[PDB]
RNA sequence: GGCAGCCGCGAAGCUACCAUCCGCUGGAUUAUGGCUGAACCCUCUAAGUCAGAUCCAUGCUAGAAGCGGUGAUGCUCCACACAGAUGGAUACGAAUAAGGCGUCCUUGUGGCGUCGCUGAACCAUAGCAGGCUAGCAACGGUGCACUUGGCGGAAAGGCCUUGGGUGCUUGCUGGCGAAUUGCAAUGCGUGGGGAUAAAUCAUUUGUAUACGACUUAGA
RNA sequence: CGUGGAGGUCAGUGACGAAGCCUAGACCGUAAGGUCGGGUCGAACGGCCUCUAGUGCAGAUCUUGGUGGUAGUAGCAGCGAAACCACACCAAGGGGCUUGGCUACCGAAGCAGAAGUA
RNA sequence: AGAACUGGCGAUGCGGGAUGAACCGAACGUAGAGUUAAGGUGCCGGAAUACACGCUCAAGAACAAAAUAG
RNA sequence: AACCAUCUAGUACUGGUUCCUGCCGAAGUUUCCCUCAGGAUAGCAG
């Protein structure tokens, strides 16, 4: 329906958006995943860095979230043909919100959100932790600018609901009228 | 195999917000190396102020002059450079850099971006303010005055020095004012500071560290070889020129050790990359005697002046 | 003192522990040492939490037969030629045992009302694949080219926006034509010349050398 | 189904082109194969009922003849082979199909002092 | 060790089981529509990130076994 | 100590055994000639 879709990866679990981006795209939808560092993986941490040193010590290992996600539904996807490495085109991963995608509304997963598929009080994991203590060096830079894209983006925002004041005012001086009841009496 | 002739800069001591605009790296031509002797002032040591004997390596250094700025954004995927700006003039050696074949190439060398230096500098102005807002990250460009070195090398290395002091607006106001200047050897380096050094070997590329520089040599002034005991009116360069190498009469460095890669091989100088807290490095190296006998041969005489004193007269 | 000969001394060289210079500093953690504190008074453990070596960072070597910036000119004539838009990817942040929106003062982790229980939402959506054209109501909405100011460096290259120009306006009232397609077949550079910015070879250079390669310079 | 030859029949086909060969052409049949479209070719061959057999090949470390990698290599600017030839880097499951990738710090110990993790 | 009684395969495709001769279904003319078996329904892979009750933080998807409700 | 031309195309287990299609289509055993050698008998399929 959308000809290309922003996924915030922040709150979601690996698997589910991996499976699920995978099945979007290999139908053909484009998808671009934002803020992959904020990804969340479920259980503490012992067992999360566990379980990626088991398969290193074996090839290229990448320790950018982004890669890591990238690996994950690299997995997910029939890589090696030519339906596969077509559907691998069409994803983009990046660490935060790099423009042009911060000025375009993101989308999110609700059967992949965190909240909504771990039960309350059990521990999970974070993507930008892992890759940090697997040898990252970007997260300070990565956290720095994510704080200045918030910054001005809540003014953005503040100008927005404003402008939005003044709409609703001018809807409501004009509601009430002959046309008005027109509208409501069809569900509009 | 290293990658060129002259070797690059790997790393750059962590800047300093209270410290003036200053540079942080220094570059020059293996001359060889000589024999010192120097009181030994360590403390406790079996060898205190006795008079130890080892061998220290010397590095033309001709002076270095500021032939442009880059500023380099902090992206999530490294460093990206922003913008880089040269100053109104290239040296004839600075355009040789850029052709493979000079002598036959119509020597175009930057013609409108000189031009454009000529406008009222709004443009020039306009990426200095850029920098200012943007990228606090700041690294100067740089080339050696080979014109000045007897070598039949005629072709400058062009070099990328870190500035470490804070405030980057005066990083970039520094850079306006000191364009195409000219920067000696000793505002980089003192003597009794910690160096490191990166050459390219007789070929692989490696670094040391934890080098003393024993003495900064003023190429400027008569006498510069003689320590305050020696003292007598003898440059470093001793009796008929150096091994393989043409002359030294420009600002050099004397460094203990030696500095990897063969005479008239470029090298590069930094420091330390860290504050050394050893205290070898703070103790000053007093220089009692420095040899300057042939060492083409067996040289039985220091000048030419005391030559004749062990043969009295000759023919 | 010839030369296919020997002797005393011998620079230059490959080279030596056979000599010389140098050869790391910040964090999370096993065990362990402790605080707060339940199951069940206590307790380092259940939720939190300080110190602490294996790991990660610093530095070092190379750089994807990956990426950024900068300088130089492609300029001209002749002859030929060509993985799936078709409504809008509609932009705060944070939590999920709380959140927004409006109001005001008690300006604070404030009181009240209001909303979710999905995007089933908002824009726009009428005119021959969207014409011609006569009027009414406003001084709006908007396509295109101008102009002013700021803004976007993470892959900015995009965002508005002061001012005027020219078209539409379906906001409202009417006229002109649709036919016959006949009952559907979805309905963009070369290959030859004129000048020239630059590369490789010839020469040379040696700080390079099994052959490539690399390092210099002469209009 | 197909071939060498023979009896019979097509008062058969054919220099206005028989056989063979080629053909990113087509038709017929479940197939052995037959037929037609186009190019070289030149003089014999075929539709059908029977008889006849030295009658149909993918190999037999098969025979004759011909040609490749090895190899412009070993070797003796030039000359120039031989052996061999089903086919071509690794992890696990399974002989070379499945899934993928180049001594320090702590605790016990009449341990006064001296002097378990890795 | 020695046998032996009936049976699966000898010459056996096809679907599932990561692959397999001892497993399950099922044994065979050329195709269409339709309904199923074992086997599955997060992607590779076609199908419910179906519904309902509890269990487990660590794997979990015959041998080192003996020490949350009643 | 050999070589040449015939008897000799000898003395039996290694290897090979050539066109298409359709139908039917088992066995690896009884037990008698006791047995290594195999014949005749018995079963399956015509």
């Amino acid at each position: 329906v959308e000809p290309v879709v922003v996924i915030d990866g922040k709150g979601h679990l690996v698997g589910r958006l991996a499976s699920v981006v995978a099945k979007q795209l290999l139908n053909g939808q484009k998808i671009v995943v934002v803020r992959a560092e904020e990804l969340n993986i479920s259980g503490e941490f012992f067992r999360n860095k566990l379980k990626y040193h088991d398969f290193l010590r074996k090839p290229f290992h990448f320790r950018a979230p982004s890669r890591i996600f990238y690996k994950a539904l690299r997995g997910m996807v029939s890589h090696k043909t030519a339906r596969g490495k077509a559907a691998l085109e069409r994803l983009k991963v990046f660490e935060g919100i790099p423009p042009p995608y911060d000025k375009k509304k993101r989308v999110v997963v609700p059967q992949a959100l965190r909240v909504l598929r771990l039960k309350p009080g059990r521990k999970y994991t974070t993507l930008g932790k892992l890759s940090t203590s697997v040898g990252w060096k970007y997260e300070d830079v990565v956290a720095k600018l994510e704080a200045k894209r918030k910054v001005s983006s809540a003014e953005y925002y503040a100008k927005k609901r404003a402008f939005t004041k003044k709409v609703a005012s001018a809807n409501a001086t004009a509601a009430e009228s002959d046309v008005a009841k027109q509208l409501a009496a069809l569900g509009y | 195999r290293a990658a060129s002739i002259r070797a690059r800069v790997k790393a750059f001591p962590k800047d300093d917000r209270s410290k003036p605009v200053a540079l942080t790296s220094f570059l020059g031509y293996k001359a060889g190396m000589t024999t010192i002797v120097r009181d030994l002032d360590r403390p406790g040591s079996k060898f205190h102020k006795r008079e130890v004997v080892e061998a220290v390596t010397v590095v033309d250094t001709p002076p270095v002059v500021v032939v442009g700025v880059v500023g380099y954004v902090e992206t999530p995927r490294g460093l990206r450079s922003l913008t880089t700006v040269w100053a109104e003039h290239l040296s004839d050696e600075v355009k040789r850099r850029f052709y493979k074949n000079w002598y036959k190439s119509k020597k175009k060398a930057f013609t409108k971006y000189s031009a454009k230096y000529a406008q009222d500098g709004a443009g020039i102005e306009r990426e200095l303010a850029r920098i200012k807002k943007y990228a606090s990250v700041v690294r100067v460009l740089v080339h050696t005055q080979i014109r000045k070195t007897p070598l039949a090398q005629k072709k400058a290395h062009l070099a990328e020095i870190q500035l470490n002091g804070g405030s980057i607006s005066e990083k970039v106001d520094w850079a306006r004012e000191h364009f195409e200047k000219t920067v000696a050897v000793d505002s980089v380096f003192e003597q009794n500071e910690m160096i490191d050094a990166i050459a390219v070997t007789k070929y692989h590329s490696r670094t040391s560290i934890n080098h003393k520089i024993y003495r900064v040599g003023k190429g400027d002034d008569e006498a510069n070889g003689a320590t305050s005991f020696d003292r007598t009116k003898k440059t470093i360069t001793p009796m008929g020129g150096f091994v393989h190498y043409g002359e030294i009469k420009n600002d050099f460095i004397m460094v203990k050790g030696c500095i990897p890669g063969n005479r008239k091989r470029i090298v590069t100088l930094r420091k330390s990359l860290y504050t050394n807290t050893s205290r070898k490095a703070l103790e000053e190296v007093s220089l009692k005697w420095i040899d300057t006998a042939s060492k083409f041969g067996k040289g039985r005489f220091q000048t030419p002046a005391e030559k004749h004193a062990f043969m009295g007269t000759l023919k």
